[PDB]
RNA sequence: UAAAUUAUGGUCAAUUGUUAGUAUUCAUAUUAAUUUUUUUAAAUGUUUUAUCAUUUUAUAAAGGUUUAUUUUUGAAAGAUUUUUUGUAUAAAAUUUUAGGAAUAGUUAAUAAUAAUUUAUAAUUUUGAUUAGAUUGUUUUGUUAAUGCUAUUAGAUGGGUGUGGAAAAAUAAAAAAAAUAAUUAAUAUAUAUCAAUAAUAAAUUAAAUUAAUCUAUUAGUCAGAAAUGGAUGCCAGCCGUUGCGGUAAUUUCUAUGCUUUUAAAUAU
């Protein structure tokens, strides 16, 4: 509304409202559709931090089914890499790797999401794997 | 109100690390800021960082603090000498273990990729016009015949183009100068660039292989290009007009068209056909007559 | 070409200009000297930065002990190494293509390293410095004198094209059957 | 990232200082040393950044900095017509063709197609003119046959 | 911490001063007593500066001269400066 | 040695065995500001410098950097830095030129984001074909005039209304009626009438004279008695 | 600097140096005996520096023949995968 | 460069890194592979697999 | 000729905000402000000779 | 945030820096912003 | 700035003086501006001249003022 | 630039019986003492320094 | 003094003449503005060149 | 649709609006006028004057009364010249005098750098002030 | 002695040495600070009566703040030049705005 | 809108200050630096020649610049020789101040024009012009880190304009037209830089050449360690909360104790 305000982005609002229904424990979540959040949402999908997802050819919004365990959430935190539009920041293959390497050992318990120039939206495993560093999205574990 | 904000939790430590991906040491370690000024002392200064550039052994004439010249500095070169990542941590080892075993595997000149460095015309028509006057001779009395074929390399490897005038230059050059071969190897690098010569350049190229006594190279060269030479038929044009016309670019094809495809160096091939504009094959069939004969 | 020449350090014909190749190194305590080979102008102004052509590299005039080398029972092999480390390339580019020049402390470190002949200031007291007469050298040029020809040839390998194609390599070149 | 990365004067964190002489022209700072208003306090400038970096050659295809969205790439897509957006499906932020660009052809307009294309088609062209080691090096291997029959068993 | 508090030091830490007055003040209650208090003058960049310090140096002697220092925080309202400790 | 601590500094003449020898310039000064003015008096009469003043051209914080990566980059293959620009011709008015605004871009790596800064050129064009508001290319070029050293290379667009405006004979855009102040001081329209303009001006006068008797100062609580 | 013998010409001038720059035939003579000696150092330094200049210019053609071939080869792949990607586009 | 260690010291490159050691006796030699390895930054070889 | 008097060291050395020592050198002679400077500062009350 | 830099307090610096925040920077929009 | 003082801080002296405009003989260009300090749009309408209407040209002010009126209710 | 050892170098040159010493030795309770630059001794009636 | 000291229009080198006796040998002294005069202004425009033998 | 104000207008916002709208270049150029005189040759750097004055076509806009009189006052000057110096040569030499000796008695008569740079205020600013009084202000123009 | 040298200088420039050589006379029997000791013999003895100069001139009030704060700066060495950082230290002002004019 | 593997590969990201109802990054830690215990000059005759001359010898601090500093191969390198080939003065971007308004021998066209041509000129609220501050775009310090905090020396108008180039009026770590010197790196007076100086802070000795050399460790309320006397909100102490009202674990002092150690104190 104003200029002071941020510039808000569909992964921004897509994850603020996943958190949200995570933490008020929904079942069901109406989230914005985009290739990026189609994207981000199989990369969830793929990892089983949420039970599913569907795109219904809807041109605003499709479905996601979240997931629970032991009364708790199985998603800890989701956070969005960029909070505007205006700023956007590049991932290396290095500073990928860093996050794999946990003071000598190898971890792949949170999950970073990355857009590469091929307009695939992977993971930070796989973009390590083929020592590749798109532009990135969200941490979720 | 008069307080500032606070956070409710910490920032991820990893998300923060990870939006510094376009930091000003990121940007100085890329090499995008352009340098203007002197920088550090270089060479004879109390602190010029030069000579530590390139790796040497440890000093131990005398006394440098530690006794070095009677004292076992394992643990000295580890802890003090050797650079660390800060102060107070690890040491920095800066071996070659440290480096991939990948940097081995590759082939020579294979890590540089292709560049399209375009200058104004005028720029263009300097650097030709001095490229073509060092060809036909660099130096008063020192100008050795190789020297030529040396300009010829340079201009290649500035990434110009060497047009049929440089290549005639050359050619003549070399075929006065007596060395042949060195003629022989301009025409190898016109073929290998794919520059089609003109029938000035297949004139000289062949007084060249008239010179040397090769009618094999003549034979080469009439199979690849001479073929399509005609004489001056009575009812044609003798003085053909120019018919290419001069490079140019409209608003769609300057907005749409990529980069690559609006890039424009001087480029031989096309004005090949506006060099071939007199019909002078003649002159190249004399040529390849006499080459015949040496032969 | 000044109305008042700095007389501490003059130079010849102006800047800039001529190329040297000079040894610089600031005046620091002996056991923590030392010094850089290097190609710059006959003129430098207060920083030596602004006028460098190329670095050839750092030399320590400081006899060491090989501590690298293994402890080994070869006389000539244990004594004192002063290391020096120089560039080749470079150093052939600025003395030959663009005939630079070189001061003493160089040209003997050169001379050393076996890139350059002895410099004339490096002299035995002992010999003295001889003299000539055309009578004797002309004697010895009839007593002994190459062939002209040769002389051409091994001039012709030594300043000009050297690396030759015969005719071995010169068949090899030749294009083959069905282009011809 | 450390504090040790900072430290430009190492060689090893530090932009080569050939990328100037492959912008430039080879040997090209010997005729900058000669000017005379040099160094006091600026000398010519450098071209020192990594190849994939330059602006003049690369594109949104193969640069992460032409792919900024809303000043490197919205102004181009306000410009051209292409229906832009920010999650765009395209990487370079257009989410389709303009009307010009799906109505016309772009293959042939422009440029001939350059004649070296043909070294990477024809293996008759590859030519190495002179030996490996043909400038007086071929005795840089000292346990090499060439080596051994030149020298002989005596040397 | 408080950087307006050091104004006339003016950067460093010490600052030679003369010694012209001395008095006693009483310090913020309920701390209740006479302090000494050095009025003393200096002169920086041809400005001569008058300021009231802590006398914390016992007299061991006749001084016109001394050394100014920040110290730390007084009770005393409104003095901010400590005298150089006798040596 | 840099990495070496205070007390582990045995000498400081060469580095032992590598690294960067750089100088420990203190940054630590306690830089002190000398109020040498009253504060309603300072002698600019527009920006007042009243504590020390951050310097440099680049090194200033924040970072800001000039943006190679925009629309005429991105466009042309330029053999110079800023060899050729697109704008819009704003402002023709003396002959053979075409005044370009042209922006280009400045980057602030501490808060990751770009911003355009819009600049003007005169750019030179034969035939006066430059009318207002055509989007034009310009390039670098020789020198022409004191501020003339761009040309017009290609129209991209051309100002169909500005030029049936002139084949009318109208100007190519109506004059802005909006344009700089004068003052900053408000501009109050006069009205008065013949017989009124001396009462007018005596009290402009008089307005006037207030003000420079603002230069005085405050008034005294007490009035002056003697 | 040049050496000026004592025994030299003295100029009879006092608004002048006091010492001419002529010398006696023997310094004449012995000069070019110095001189020769001279000219045998800097021969063979002429001569070196000839054939250090040949040698380089024959690396330099060496080389950046190997270059222009490896550049050469780096280019056409790369102009071939740009009209490919052309044509997908 | 020590990244291309490998390759400077093997003698089947005809850019190999070249060395000189002059005798005292005034005879020049090759430097050993001691003395090749001396000009590159020191590394430590470990393997705790056995 | 009295021209053995040594090289004057008249200007003195003060010391600045980083003990660099900034030297006070004589003005030149062709400047208005010595010509100033040597003329009475109160023409109508101190003396002109 | 070296206390000489703008006035004593540190919002006098922080005001200070935002007068170049790129997202505030002068232009149509946002114009005589002093 | 020139004309009336040497550099400023002199209070009093910083601001040009009240300036007058006729608009039917303009001695300025573009005399209505926009600036955050400068806005002399609003001091050009009916309302700011009722202080000064026992001398005033109300032919001038018909042919250029802002939300002038009715003719009846200005009588 | 700042000189600070000046006093304790001009300590030794104060030889005598300085003002502390001779404060601290003198035991009558019928003389008083200040301090505005040194230890004076007081005069009742006169309220100033005891000549 | 009305302006620049050497105006850029006056700033003209002549390449029809040999390098060298420019500056020592003679000073060549004209009026080159009238043939860089541009069409536009002078009014020609370029018409179709007509081959010798047709004109 | 007159332009807002002068200080947005001058930085080329107000033509802005277009390439906001998308509507940045979408003319149809070819019927409205030839676009093969509105472009420039690469090959040759020649702009579209040149191509203009080389196809022989003159993209001219309509132009007023001043610009008119401007073109044929300069347009005049060679032939007012030429019969001038001819009638009355007397004022010609006087003049040719008066030029040839301010050419002696001037400022910076070598061409260095100095006199070569075109904006000498500006290029050197810090002479402006206790060196030189000529100039004012230390920039006249847009750079 | 401002205005002596003034009438000189006009003199010289008008070309007439002999007013000059009257006023330098006049000057030294007077005993003018500039011209105390110029006195100069009369060679006009046996004759009976009948851009240029490139100088700035101001008023007092210019520079005498220089003046004054030269003088209380170094009054002991009145050739100095009073310059920066004499009497401002860095980045503070110096007191006087428009040093130099 | 599919999972992976022929398995850790492409080489280390990691945060330590005993507080004091709560709100808000603000007293006391660590590192870097300044500060006490006395570390720390910028040299005086440049040289040759055809003799009252000529030839060689081109950026040190002085002047306060934020839309700003940019140029040559004509000397030299330089070569059988003659001869020849080319340039170059221009740009683009980044540009400081708590309370912000006008600026000017001025813009363009023309030309080897115009103190007196022609024109609806140019700069600026997208922050101009004067003024203040500061020698501009490879330098540090701190941190895990997008940050914050530093850096240097030098281009300050012309006016017989020499020279290739004004940078041309004391200031070397520059061998300068004959090999002066190579056993050389050692360097005795007047203003300054880091050669300035960091040296097993207390028990088995210096593979030597024996050459230079002293300073109180600070505390003892909270919190490592305090008892007696004197003072009694007085004198004083104090990084901090505060202490001193007649038993003061906080002052002074005797004695005793404490210390992870080489000070103390301040900015
Ligand atoms: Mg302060
Ligand atoms: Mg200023
Ligand atoms: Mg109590």
């Amino acid at each position: 509304r104003r200029r002071e305000e941020n510039l808000y982005t569909p992964i921004y609002d897509f994850c603020h409202r996943i958190r949200e229904a995570t933490e008020q424990r929904k079942r069901f979540v109406v989230v914005p559709s985009t290739i990026e959040t189609r994207g981000c949402a199989r990369v969830m999908h793929d990892h089983g931090l949420v039970a599913g997802f569907r795109d219904f050819h809807n041109d605003r919004a499709f479905a996601v089914e979240l997931k629970y365990f032991q009364g708790d959430s199985t998603i800890n935190v989701i956070e969005p890499c960029s909070y505007d539009g205006r700023t956007e920041f590049e991932w290396s293959p290095k500073m990928m790797r860093r996050l794999l390497n946990t003071h000598g050992i190898h971890n792949r318990l949170v999950v970073y999401i990355c857009r590469t120039a091929d307009n695939r939206i992977i993971d930070h495993i796989h973009a390590v794997k083929e020592n590749i560093g798109g532009r990135g999205l969200m941490m979720v574990h | 109100r008069s307080g500032k904000a606070r956070a409710f939790v910490f920032r991820d430590p990893s998300l923060r690390m990870m939006r510094a991906g376009s930091g000003y040491q990121q940007l100085r370690r890329m090499g995008m800021p352009m340098q203007v000024g002197m920088g550090w002392r270089k060479v004879d200064s109390f602190h010029a960082n030069t000579q530590y550039q390139h790796a040497w052994p440890l000093l131990s004439h005398d006394d440098l603090g530690n006794s070095d010249q009677s004292n076992n500095t394992k643990n000295i070169m580890y802890s003090m000498y050797m650079p660390k990542r800060n102060k107070g941590t690890a040491p920095w080892f800066r071996g070659a273990d440290t480096y991939s075993v990948k940097y081995c595997e590759q082939g020579r000149y294979e890590y540089q990729r292709y560049l399209m460095i375009n200058r104004f015309p005028s720029e263009y028509k300097k650097h030709f016009l001095s490229f073509l006057s060092n060809i036909r001779m660099s130096s008063g009395s020192a100008t050795i015949p190789q020297e030529a074929l040396h300009w010829l390399l340079r201009m290649i490897v500035d990434n110009f183009n060497p047009q049929h005038v440089h290549y005639i230059a050359a050619m003549k050059t070399l075929q006065s100068a007596g060395e042949l071969d060195m003629a022989r190897d301009v025409w190898k690098i016109m073929e290998r660039q794919q520059t089609w010569p003109c029938t000035a350049t297949i004139c000289a190229y062949l007084d060249v292989c008239v010179e040397a006594g090769e009618k094999t190279w003549a034979m080469e060269a009439w199979n690849r290009y001479c073929t399509e030479l005609k004489f001056l038929e009575p009812g044609e044009v003798d003085p053909k007009p120019i018919s290419r016309v001069p490079f140019s670019l409209t608003r769609e094809e300057l907005l749409y068209l990529p980069k690559w495809k609006k890039h424009f160096d001087h480029d031989p091939n096309l004005d090949v056909m506006d060099l071939n504009r007199f019909n002078r094959t003649r002159e190249v069939y004399l040529r390849m007559a006499q080459v015949m004969l040496a032969g | 070409a000044r109305a008042v020449i700095k007389r501490r350090s003059p130079q010849l014909w102006g800047a800039p200009g001529a190329p040297i190749i000079r040894m610089r190194g600031h005046h620091v305590v002996w056991k923590f000297q030392s010094y850089d080979l290097v190609v710059e102008h006959t003129h430098k102004r207060r920083n030596s930065d602004i006028r460098l052509l190329h670095y050839l590299g750092k030399h320590c005039p400081h006899p060491q002990k090989s501590l690298w080398s293994p402890d080994t029972p070869v006389a000539q092999d244990r004594h004192l190494f002063m290391l020096t480390t120089v560039d080749i390339d470079a150093f052939k580019y600025w003395f030959g293509v663009k005939r630079c020049r070189l001061s003493m402390k160089p040209w003997a470190l050169l001379a050393k390293a076996g890139l350059l002949p002895p410099s004339l200031t490096q002299n035995s007291k002992i010999m003295p410095k001889p003299l000539f007469d055309k009578e004797s050298l002309m004697r010895y040029y009839l007593a002994n004198r190459k062939d002209e020809d040769v002389m051409a040839r091994e001039k012709y390998l030594n300043y000009e094209n050297s690396m030759v194609k015969t005719e071995e390599e010169r068949a090899a070149e030749r294009p083959v059957a069905p282009y011809l | 990232s450390f504090k040790y990365a900072t430290k430009l004067q190492h060689d090893e964190m530090r932009q080569p200082y050939y990328i100037h002489e492959k912008r430039y022209g080879i040997f090209s700072n010997e005729r900058n040393i000669a000017k005379a208003r040099r160094g006091l306090p600026f000398i010519t400038p450098l071209y020192t950044k990594h190849m994939n970096l330059w602006d003049t050659d690369t594109d949104a295809s193969n640069n992460r900095f032409f792919r900024g969205y809303y000043y490197g790439q919205r102004e181009l897509h306000q410009l051209l017509g292409r229906p832009h957006s920010l999650e765009a499906t395209n990487a370079d932020g257009s989410n389709d063709l303009s009307t010009y660009e799906a109505n016309t052809s772009q293959l042939y307009k422009g440029i001939p197609r350059p004649a070296i294309t043909n070294l990477h088609y024809e293996p008759a062209w590859r030519y190495t003119l002179y030996q490996a080691g043909a400038h007086g090096a071929q005795l840089s291997n000292p346990r090499s046959p060439f080596t051994a029959k030149v020298l002989g068993d005596e040397l | 911490l408080f950087f307006l508090r050091m104004w006339f030091l003016y950067g460093c830490c010490l600052r030679f001063v003369l010694f012209v007055l001395c008095y006693y003040m009483s310090p913020r209650l309920p701390s209740s007593g006479n302090r000494r208090v050095l009025y003393a003058v200096f002169y920086l960049y041809n400005f001569v500066w008058m300021l009231r310090c802590f006398f914390c140096c016992f007299i061991g002697l006749v001084m016109s001269l001394f050394i100014i220092e920040g110290g730390g925080f007084v009770d005393l309202p409104g003095v901010k400066y400590y005298t150089r400790i006798v040596s | 040695p840099w990495w070496n601590f205070q007390t582990e500094h045995r000498q400081r003449c060469v580095l032992m065995y590598g690294g960067a020898r750089t100088k420990n310039t203190h940054n630590a000064n306690h830089r002190v500001f000398i109020k040498k003015y009253k504060r309603n008096a300072f002698p600019n009469r527009t920006r007042h410098h009243w504590a020390v003043s951050m310097t440099g051209v680049l090194s200033q914080r924040p970072r800001r950097m000039p943006w190679p990566y925009d629309l005429t980059s991105l466009i042309f293959n330029q053999p110079r830095q800023g060899s050729d620009k697109i704008g819009y011709v704003v402002g023709t008015s003396m002959l053979k030129t075409a005044v370009v605004a042209t922006n280009h871009m400045v980057y602030y790596p501490k808060f990751n984001q770009r911003v355009s800064r819009t600049k003007r050129f005169f750019a030179h064009d034969e035939d006066l074909a430059c009318v207002e508001g055509d989007l034009v290319h310009i390039k670098q070029c020789r020198k022409i005039s004191k501020y003339k050293h761009y040309y017009v290379f290609s129209i991209l667009e051309p100002n169909v209304e500005g030029r049936e405006r002139l084949k009318l004979g109208l100007k190519a855009v109506p004059p802005p009626l909006f344009g700089y102040p004068v003052s900053r001081r408000i501009v109050k329209l006069n009205l008065t009438s013949t017989e009124g303009t001396q009462e007018k001006l005596a009290a402009a006068i008089q307005e006037h004279v207030q003000d420079a008797y603002r230069f005085s100062g405050p008034t005294p609580d007490q009035p002056r008695n003697r | 600097r040049q050496i000026r013998p004592y025994y030299n010409l003295p100029s009879k001038s006092e608004h002048g140096r006091k010492m001419t720059g002529f010398l006696t035939p023997y310094r004449h003579w012995m000069w070019k005996q110095n001189e020769l000696w001279r000219n045998v150092h800097e021969a063979q330094f002429e001569h070196l520096r000839r054939v250090y200049k040949r040698q380089w210019l024959e690396s330099f053609r060496v080389n950046a023949d190997e270059y222009i071939y490896k550049y050469n080869i780096t280019k056409a792949a790369q102009l071939a995968q740009w009209e490919c990607e052309m044509k997908e586009q | 460069h020590e990244a291309l260690k490998k390759l400077e010291l093997d003698p089947t490159n005809e850019k190999r890194r070249r060395f000189v050691i002059r005798q005292p006796d005034g005879t020049l030699r090759s430097a050993k592979m001691s003395e090749m390895r001396a000009w590159y930054w020191k590394e430590e070889w470990a393997d705790f697999r056995f | 000729a009295p021209h053995v008097l040594e090289k004057p060291k008249r200007v003195d050395c003060l010391r600045i905000h980083r003990n660099r020592p900034l030297l006070l050198h004589p003005m030149k002679d062709n400047n208005k402000l010595l010509e100033l400077s040597k003329l009475p500062a109160r023409p109508e009350f101190d003396s002109w000779t | 945030i070296a206390h000489w830099y703008c006035g004593h307090k540190f919002r006098h610096r922080f005001m200070r820096d935002k007068r170049f925040h790129p997202s505030l920077q002068a232009s149509h929009d946002a114009r005589n912003r002093f | 700035n020139a004309a009336m003082g040497l550099y400023g801080g002199e209070p009093g002296f910083e601001k040009a003086h009240r300036v007058w405009v006729d608009p039917d003989r303009p001695h300025i260009k573009h005399i209505y501006n926009q600036t955050a300090l400068a806005r002399n749009l609003r001091y050009a309408r009916y309302g700011y001249f009722k202080r000064d209407m026992h001398l005033l040209d109300v032919d001038k002010l018909v042919r250029h003022a802002r939300l002038l009126p009715t003719p009846g209710r200005l009588l | 630039q700042i000189l600070q050892k000046g006093n304790n170098i001009l300590y030794s040159f104060q030889w005598g019986l300085n003002n502390g010493t001779v404060h601290d030795l003198d035991a009558d309770g019928g003389t008083d003492y200040f301090m505005d630059g040194a230890f004076h001794v007081r005069d009742k009636e006169t309220g100033d320094i005891d000549w | 003094e009305r302006g620049l000291y050497f105006p850029i229009n006056h700033r003209i080198v002549d390449h029809r003449i040999a390098p060298g006796v420019t500056v020592e040998e003679t000073d060549v002294q004209s009026r080159y503005r009238r043939e860089l005069r541009t069409n536009f202004a002078t009014g020609e425009t370029r018409q179709t060149i007509a081959p010798p033998w047709s004109a | 649709l007159q332009p807002p104000n002068l200080v947005t207008y001058r930085q080329g916002s107000y033509w802005k609006y277009d390439w906001n709208a998308g509507l940045a270049i979408s003319t149809n150029l070819a019927d409205v006028m030839d676009p093969r005189g509105l472009n420039g040759c690469v090959e040759t750097g020649r702009s579209r004057s040149e191509v203009a004055r080389d196809l022989g076509l003159s993209y001219t806009r309509p132009l007023h009364e001043n610009e008119k009189k401007q073109l044929s006052h300069q347009a005049v000057y060679y032939e007012r010249l030429a019969k001038f110096k001819m009638e009355q040569p007397e004022a010609a030499r006087a003049m040719e005098r008066e030029r040839f000796v301010r050419k002696f008695s001037g400022m910076f008569v070598k061409m260095d750098i100095r006199s070569g740079a075109p904006d000498f205020p500006s290029t050197y600013r810090r002479l402006l002030g206790t060196k030189v009084v000529r100039w004012a202000s230390k920039r006249h123009g847009p750079n | 002695p401002t205005m002596v040298k003034f009438y000189h200088d006009c003199l010289v420039r008008n070309n007439r040495p002999r007013e000059a050589s009257s006023l330098m006379r006049l000057a030294a029997e007077r005993g003018v600070h500039g011209y105390e000791d110029k006195w100069e013999a009369d060679v006009y003895k046996g004759r009976p009566l009948d851009t240029e100069i490139n100088s700035v001139f101001r008023p007092r009030v210019y520079r005498q703040l220089w003046y004054k704060w030269q003088h209380i700066a170094n009054r002991y060495r009145p050739t100095a030049a009073l310059k920066r950082r004499q009497l401002a230290p860095r980045d503070s002002p110096t007191g006087i705005p428009g040093f130099y004019r």
